[PDB]
């Protein structure tokens, strides 16, 4: 996404996400979540293994 | 056109307390429930800034030229268009680069396009329709000029008394430049209110000027030299510094509270 190369599964998520807001992390400063370009829609990322 | 518009009563100098505002957003990062730390320009809390009355009670034009140091915090709590855009130029005199934004509350017209700014530079709506557009004599060599008019970023519409609490944040670090921007309606009377504000980089254009100095350009009305008005105008300067400031996300991703860490030992 946007050159957020990753790992994982993309899910449809409930996050806010105000407009100005794109990627989204949580406290470990790991995105878990992106704003696809195309669709504004969020999906959270939840890894793998 | 540009006219000697001297109306020059000096007015005594005043200062203010800027309390628990000018923090804006840092990065474009939705955190949830979460405290971040993070080091950047920031307005100092309960730090002194200057604020300038253009209002004609008392006929002064407060249009002073200002320095930038490290960013601008501009509060213009004022009423229905009466200041509209600022120039930012280390000598705003088309010997070097100078960057106006103008808003008219129709349009966008961010230039750099070094102009020859005549003295004070200022708008203003004829007794309506806009007629004082010579804020400058020649565009001498016209850069980059974002022809691209996103909206008005005034968005009046309010009236009270200062009920349009507009608050805006000028960056210029290295490259680029944030206008960051955050509007709330108060009633109080003419000073920043209590409580805490923060709503995104409104737009962020990539200049690299050297955005030495600056000024504001104060909009008027035409019935001319002395037959005008100024309504009541709220000019607010405030100097950033590079501080650190701990900033709280509630679970809907919104900032609700920050703190200084170099105010006092608490
Ligand atoms: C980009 O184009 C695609 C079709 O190729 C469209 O579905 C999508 O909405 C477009 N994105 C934007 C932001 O306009
Ligand atoms: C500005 O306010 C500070 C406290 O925030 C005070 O120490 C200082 O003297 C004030 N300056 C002026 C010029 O009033
Ligand atoms: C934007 O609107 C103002 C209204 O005064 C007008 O003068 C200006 O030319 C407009 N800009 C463009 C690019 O048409
Ligand atoms: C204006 O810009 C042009 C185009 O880059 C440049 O050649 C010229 O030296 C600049 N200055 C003047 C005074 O024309
Ligand atoms: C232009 O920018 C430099 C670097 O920030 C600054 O130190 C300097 O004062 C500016 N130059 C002039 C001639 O004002
Ligand atoms: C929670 O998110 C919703 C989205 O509908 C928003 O209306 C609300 O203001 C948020 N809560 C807070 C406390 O900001």
């Amino acid at each position: 996404f946007n050159g957020l190369t990753g790992t994982g599964v993309l899910t449809e998520s409930n996050k806010k996400f105000l407009p100005f807001q794109q990627f989204g992390r949580d406290i470990a400063d790991t995105t878990d979540a992106v704003r696809d370009p195309q669709t504004l829609e969020i999906l959270d990322i939840t890894p793998c293994s | 056109q540009c006219v000697n518009l001297t109306t020059r009563t000096q007015l005594p100098p005043a200062y203010t307390n800027s309390f628990t505002r000018g923090v804006y957003y840092p990065d474009k990062v939705f955190r949830s429930s979460v405290l971040h730390s993070t080091q950047d320009l920031f307005l100092p809390f309960f730090s002194n800034v200057t604020w300038f009355h253009a209002i004609h009670v008392t006929k002064r034009f407060d249009n002073p030229v200002l320095p930038f140091n490290d960013g601008v915090y501009f509060a213009s709590t004022e009423k229905s268009n009466i200041i509209r855009g600022w120039i930012f130029g280390t000598t705003l005199d088309s010997k070097t680069q100078s960057l106006l934004i103008v808003n008219n509350a129709t349009n966008v017209v961010i230039k750099v396009c070094e102009f020859q700014f005549c003295n004070d530079p200022f708008l203003g709506v004829y007794y309506w329709m806009e007629s004082e557009f010579r804020v400058y004599s020649s565009a001498n060599n016209c850069t980059f000029e974002y022809v691209s008019q996103p909206f008005l970023m005034d968005l009046e519409g309010k009236q009270g008394n200062f009920k349009n609490l507009r608050e805006f944040v000028f960056k210029n670090i290295d490259g680029y430049f944030k206008i960051y921007s955050k509007h709330t309606p108060i009633n109080l009377v003419r000073d920043l209110p209590q409580g805490f504000s923060a709503l995104e980089p409104l737009v962020d254009l990539p200049i690299g000027i050297n955005i030495t100095r600056f000024q504001t350009l104060l909009a008027l009305h035409r019935s001319s030299s002395s037959g005008w008005t100024a309504g009541a105008a709220a000019y607010y300067v405030g100097y950033l510094q590079p501080r650190t400031f701990l900033l709280k996300y509630n679970e809907n991703g919104t900032i609700t509270d920050a703190v200084d860490c170099a105010l006092d030992p608490l």
